[PDB]
RNA sequence: GUAAUCGCA
DNA sequence: ACAACTGCGATTAC
DNA sequence: TTGT
């Protein structure tokens, strides 16, 4: 039996208040859905 | 039989080295001792020497080292005692005392500490014919007989014959006067020796002549003589020939000795000083013996042989040996590296050897003979740099105290085939060849010509005149240098400094091998200790965390893991399970992964993806730009534990009292506490906070807080009550505290290949600079180093990293690939990223126009860079020395004693030191008053300093001292101790009066 | 060109649990109290208890 | 490529609270991994 | 043998041991192996043949013969070249199996099994 | 508070 | 008889 | 030790 917390945030949360009410472990998180992107631009070749 | 196929057990040389104590050194003590017979009826008693046994220790070294006790086995010996008046002697076992015992890495436990015994190279015995050019006239030469004491029985030569022996301190001495003393009648003597127109022409003891086994054998080598082995005595006629070489050498036949060679050194390993301090220990034994039989005489009683022998010596000097001997070191655990590079260690500096002042410069360079049994590019820097080295891998010691090495013997023979260990005098008579066969010009193949040694020299032979060949690829380097991939692009310099650095790792919490690798790991963790080797075959049946049961041949054992425990140095240890259930596993393989290592091969870093451009000054000397991906996903993060702990010490007034509640302390602290004066498990502290609180009545409160930079989770605390020790002892509380810690601005971090840096800013991933792909790299380091260092086999390793992780491959490469052919290591690195960028089909990996090198884009702009820069993942690994350890401040809190300046070192809260030369420095800018200040009321001057916090509070102005410094003041009472006056005595221009100043 | 010497030499698997049972490694490391003992060198408890016994039987 | 990567905000577990273990360094009896494995496993946990 | 435990756990025996062995009755499955020091390939069937054993502790029997210390009997037993294997049966009516060259270690496990 | 030993740059 | 880099930090042993 |  364990207990877990749900949020939604933005970017690296910190474990900031790792002395806390006891039994409750703070795990950092990483708010970050896309993992990689990429992009490249090719000419069109119209001229002037 | 071993280790000429295969590379030798690292703790190898402990091993037979405790063995053949255990064997022969223990018995050749025990029958040197003396029969004790002191009285007038001579009551004598006698110690059986062939009745020796020892026994199994009473604990293990689980317990040992838990309890903080030693681990050690019994001697027991049967003794026998002949009763003056009883006219007959009994016969028992009596209990000597305990022996340590080594365990299978090599290490031993003392008083609960791991310690290691590290050799020493000193000077064999014998004859050695030194030559020294006199400033007018013609060179004197002297030869020196060195013994196993250290006599010097010297002999020197003027430009008459004048063979004078140097061992008085007058001007000279008669060899011929010292030969008549010897037994000569000075008939023989000019009979036997050679050239006796010469010897004609010219008209304490038991230490000088105590030669050595092996001093009796050089001296019969360089002297040609055919004195049995046994004798080992300075005989007359091996004087006799020394004199003869010695003139001889005035008319050009001889050769003047090395003293730098091997040949001329022993190497003294465990077992040598197990023996001495055997001796010393039987010799105290002895005395104690005497002094109870004297004592039972006073008394009147015949007591049997238990009531003499007390278990106190042996145990004394076993212990005194390995807390104050400067041999005996405290293993280093900080990585699984270091536990077997501090075995391997050979020292000049030590008892009865050359001090770091003493050594002259010739004492520590390379001497051709140290080639495959030392290494060239392992010393220590600093004041003793040239005198400690390490052993090379495939070296043993031989049966005459000397290293030995492996040569192949590539002449005809019956076999064709053979491995040698020659030693180091005999090898220099060999035609050793290092160089490959793969030439052909039209003639036989014994025709072609190819580098050798000969001579302590290099020249270059055919092929029909080489008598051996060096075959083994890590023969010439040591643990440390072989862990390095591609060393040959690499400078020699910077070897040490790679080898240096590689033992500062830290385990991380997880571990990753290393795609590029030189195939030395995996031998490197077998021989490390930190894995769980099987020494049975059978079935995992049973698989848990705490414990493995393996069962076999009808029979369940049982491996113990180690889970979150401490080294010596603050590092956590961790092991984890690698064999699934069910499987069957043979006698040797891996059970389990300790730390730092992963899938049975050293792992002491990771693999991130690397740049190596100039970022706006983010890389400037070294220095490390590196992402926020490594500090948000655990790449680099590490557990440290550190303990701390307190003795109940009982005092003659009151003994110390441990209780929770204690007054005059803040409600905030005190709340890890439980009922008894100790903290609680799983507790978060801080700074400040108390650990354990004691109320120390003889009242007080000699409690234990936390010092500045301890904020982590209480893992385990220890009451340890201490026995043994003939009296109540005080209890032992060990709390464990366990600190993760992260990647930050300010670590060091480093790569296999002498590149070395501290991080200087942890930039986003959007801001990092992005390759073709679309990735950010890990690291941005500084192209400038490759030229200043003379570091270019990082570029193979980064490419073929790249290469590796794009193929799923791992290359364990052995060095000097170019005996192959020429360009090897850049066909190899060439070659595999051409064919990544076949199969994964990124284009990008390998550029026709410049191999090796992309185009990145920059992740601010979005714009590309002009020209091409390295992409590669090499081995980073993370180094001890932390930021966290190294940040200290202090304000104003404490003294000392005598001096009052502030105190000295991190954990003591102390200032730091303004020395000589920045005294110099301050005065050459001009600024008085600084210098006045620093040296007045911020280090000594107590009024000033106690005044400093008022005027700060308040605000006002803070005086200029006038009175003398503390420092001042003291010299005045030492030197008036020394009945020497001084005083100040400043004079008034005024009013022409002289005041003195108290 | 191709290198001379084979790659697959040097090529090694990722996820590779390394045998230390294989031909370019050492014979395994015995314990040493366990080598002791099988040798003679050193004796059991048990040993050493019979022999204290048997000497204070015959005195 | 500014906005994929840091602009973007998702949700994951932040805080993870455990019965009767005295610390996130120690091992349970019935389970092959440690408090701290268990945590760093939660941490991969991907949710919407 | 009692304090250290052998490494190896395949015996070396003679031709008259297998001619014993042959003879007499068996309530094992045996395996015969030709090797000799010199034959590369050998090297790796005694690994696999030691995992064999460990895997087949008591359940069956296991034993390796030197060619150059038995020539001859090796010739006797057509034997063409190093790497090959005899699965003698534990039932003296059915046929022994002879196999040439380097085999999976499951295929030996699946003969041991179904045709032995 | 002193030593020993190692490291650091 | 005298002196031979500067400091820092860690450990264990008294 | 190395030299003073
Ligand atoms: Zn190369």
């Amino acid at each position: 039996c364990i207990g877990l917390q749900i949020e939604r945030n933005r970017g690296y949360l910190i474990k900031t208040p790792h002395n806390f009410q006891d039994g409750s472990y703070p795990i950092d998180a990483v708010f970050m859905p896309v993992r990689n992107a990429n992009h490249s631009i090719h000419s069109y070749g119209n001229g002037n | 039989n071993e280790g000429i196929s295969t590379i030798p057990g690292f703790n190898q040389i402990q091993f037979e080295g405790f063995c053949r104590f255990i064997d022969q050194g223990l018995t050749e003590e025990l029958y040197k001792f003396p029969k004790i017979e002191d009285t007038d009826q001579e009551i004598e008693f006698q110690l059986f020497v062939e009745t020796y046994q020892l026994v199994e220790p009473l604990i293990k070294e689980r317990d040992a080292v838990y309890e903080s006790l030693t681990y050690s086995s019994e001697l027991y010996v049967s003794a026998g005692l002949i009763w003056k008046n009883s006219r007959d002697m009994q016969e028992q076992t009596i209990f000597i005392g305990n022996i340590p015992l080594m365990n299978s890495l090599g290490t031993s436990i003392v008083n609960g500490i791991y310690r290691i015994v590290i050799n020493q190279i000193l000077q064999s015995p014998g004859i050695y014919y030194r030559s020294e050019l006199d400033h007018n006239g013609i060179s004197v030469y002297t030869g020196t007989i060195i013994s196993d004491w250290g006599g010097r029985s010297e002999l020197e030569i003027d430009r008459k014959a004048r063979i004078w022996a140097r061992v008085s301190r007058k001007q000279k001495i008669s060899i011929l006067v010292l030969s008549s003393a010897m037994g000569l009648n000075l008939r023989e003597i000019l009979e036997n020796v050679c050239y006796p127109e010469i010897f004609l022409s010219f008209l304490f003891f038991q230490q000088r002549c105590e030669l050595g086994r092996i001093g009796r054998r050089n001296m019969n080598r360089r002297l040609n003589l055919d004195i049995p082995q046994n004798n080992t005595f300075l005989l007359p006629r091996d004087i006799l020939a020394a004199a003869d070489h010695l003139i001889g050498l005035k008319f050009g036949m001889g050769a003047l000795d090395d003293m730098n060679h091997l040949k001329n050194k022993r190497i003294r390993s465990v077992a040598d000083l197990l023996q001495d301090q055997f001796g010393l220990a039987l010799v105290r034994l002895e005395n104690v013996v005497r002094g109870t039989i004297c004592g039972a005489i006073r008394h009147k009683l015949i007591p049997t042989p238990q009531n003499l022998v007390t278990s106190t010596p042996l145990t004394t000097t076993y212990e005194s040996f390995f807390g104050l001997h400067p041999l005996s070191q405290v293993l280093d655990r900080t990585n699984p590296l270091t536990q077997i590079v501090h075995g391997r260690k050979l020292s000049y500096l030590g008892p009865g050897g050359l001090t770091g002042r003493t050594a002259s410069f010739r004492i520590r360079d390379i001497h051709p003979s140290h080639y495959g049994r030392i290494c060239p590019i392992d010393t220590s820097e600093g004041i003793n740099v040239g005198l400690i080295g390490s052993l090379a891998i495939h070296a043993r010691i031989g049966h005459w105290g000397s290293l030995e090495s492996p040569f192949y013997e590539i002449s005809e023979r019956s076999t064709g085939v053979r491995m040698l260990y020659l030693s180091p005098g005999r090898d220099e008579y060999y035609m050793v060849a290092a160089g490959n066969s793969l030439a052909l010009n039209q003639d036989i193949q014994e025709e072609q010509v190819v580098p050798a040694r000969y001579r302590q020299e290099f020249l270059t032979i055919a092929w029909e005149q080489v008598h051996l060949r060096s075959i083994f690829p890590f023969q010439y380097f040591s643990i440390g240098a072989s862990l390095i991939p591609f060393i040959e692009h690499n400078d020699a310099n910077r070897a040490l400094m790679s080898s240096n650095m590689q033992r500062q790792a830290v385990p991380l919490s997880r571990s990753e091998k290393c795609i590029v690798g030189t195939g030395l790991e995996r031998q490197a963790a077998l021989d490390s200790g930190a894995l769980a080797i099987a020494e049975r075959e059978g079935r995992v049946v049973y698989t848990n965390t705490d414990k493995i049961l393996l069962a076999g041949n009808g029979d369940i054992l049982s491996i113990p893991l180690v889970i979150y425990q401490r080294s010596n140095k603050n590092t956590c240890m961790h092991q984890k399970l690698q064999v699934p259930r069910g499987k069957c596993i043979k006698k040797g393989q891996i059970l389990a992964d300790g730390a730092a290592t992963v899938g049975g091969e050293l792992a002491l870093g990771k693999n991130v993806l690397v740049a190596y451009m100039p970022w706006e000054g983010y890389n400037s000397e070294d220095a490390v730009l590196i992402s926020e991906r490594l500090v948000y996903e655990d790449i680099y993060t590490s557990f440290h534990i550190r303990k701390y702990e307190i003795q109940t010490h009982v005092t003659s007034q009151g003994p110390e009292k441990v209780t929770n509640e204690i007054p005059h302390l803040e409600a905030h602290l005190l709340r890890n506490l439980d009922k008894n004066g100790i903290v609680m498990l799983g507790s978060w502290v801080e700074t400040g906070d108390i650990l354990v609180g004691k109320l120390t009545p003889q009242s007080k409160e000699t409690c234990l807080k936390l010092p500045i930079g301890g904020r982590g989770r209480v893992i385990d605390v220890r009451w340890i009550q201490k026995r043994g020790g003939s009296s109540y002892n005080p209890e032992t509380i060990r709390v464990y505290i366990l600190q993760k810690r992260e990647i930050k601005v300010g670590d060091k971090v480093a790569g296999r290949h002498g590149n070395k840096g501290i991080i200087s800013k942890i930039l986003p991933r959007q801001d990092m600079p992005y390759l073709q792909d679309g990735r950010s790299v890990d690291m941005v380091f500084n192209p400038l180093g490759v030229p200043s260092r003379m570091n270019v086999g990082q570029i193979f390793e980064c490419s073929l990293g790249l290469a590796g992780s794009l193929l799923d491959r791992h290359y364990r490469i052995a060095p000097f690939d170019e005996r192959y052919e020429q360009e090897a290591s850049r066909k190899l690195v060439f070659s595999e990223l051409y064919e990544a960028s076949k199969q994964t089909a990124n284009p990008w990996v390998f550029e026709p126009e410049y191999p090796g090198k992309s185009r990145i884009f920059d992740g601010r702009t979005g714009n590309p860079f002009e020209q091409p820069v390295i992409i590669g993942k090499p081995y980073i690994l993370k180094l001890i020395h932390q930021v966290d350890d190294k940040i200290h401040g202090r304000s104003s809190g404490h003294y000392a004693l005598v001096t009052q300046q502030p105190l000295r070192g991190r954990a003591k809260q102390g200032g730091q030191r303004v020395g000589e030369m920045e005294v110099w420095a301050l005065e050459g800018f001009g600024v008085a008053h600084i210098l006045q200040e620093m040296l007045t009321y911020k280090s000594d001057h107590i009024r000033a300093r106690q005044e400093v916090l008022g005027t700060t509070i308040i605000g006002g102005t803070i005086p200029n001292p006038e009175d003398a410094p503390e420092s001042f003041r003291l010299l005045v009472r030492e030197l008036r101790s020394l009945a020497l006056e001084l005083n100040h005595f400043l004079v008034s221009e005024k009013n022409f009066q002289i005041n003195r100043k108290e | 060109g191709d290198p001379v010497y084979p790659t697959i030499n040097y090529i090694q698997d990722p996820d590779e649990v390394i045998d230390y049972r294989g031909p370019d490694f050492h014979e395994p490391t015995p314990n040493m109290l366990a080598y002791l003992k099988e040798h003679g060198k050193i004796i059991s408890r048990e040993e050493l208890e019979k022999i204290l016994a048997k000497e204070k039987t015959e005195e | 490529r500014r906005a994929l990567l840091g602009e973007i905000e998702g949700t994951c577990i932040t805080r993870v609270k455990s019965e009767k273990v005295p610390h996130e360094y120690s091992t349970i009896t019935g389970i092959q991994e440690s408090v701290h494995e268990i945590l760093m496993n939660l941490k991969e946990i991907i949710l919407r | 043998g009692k304090y250290v435990r052998e490494d190896y756990l395949v015996k070396k025996v003679s031709a008259k041991d297998i001619q014993e062995l042959i003879k007499g009755e068996r309530n094992v499955p045996l395996i015969i192996d030709f090797y000799a020091t010199w034959c590369g390939p050998c090297i790796l069937m005694a690994q696999e043949l030691e995992m064999l054993a460990v895997e087949y502790e008591s359940n069956a029997l296991i034993v390796k013969v030197d060619t150059d210390d038995e020539y001859e009997f090796a010739r006797d037993m057509q034997v063409r070249g190093l790497p090959t294997l005899y699965f003698i049966s534990p039932d003296p009516n059915k046929d022994a199996i002879r196999t040439e060259g380097l085999i999976p270690i499951q295929m030996m496990r699946d003969i041991i099994n179904n045709d032995l």
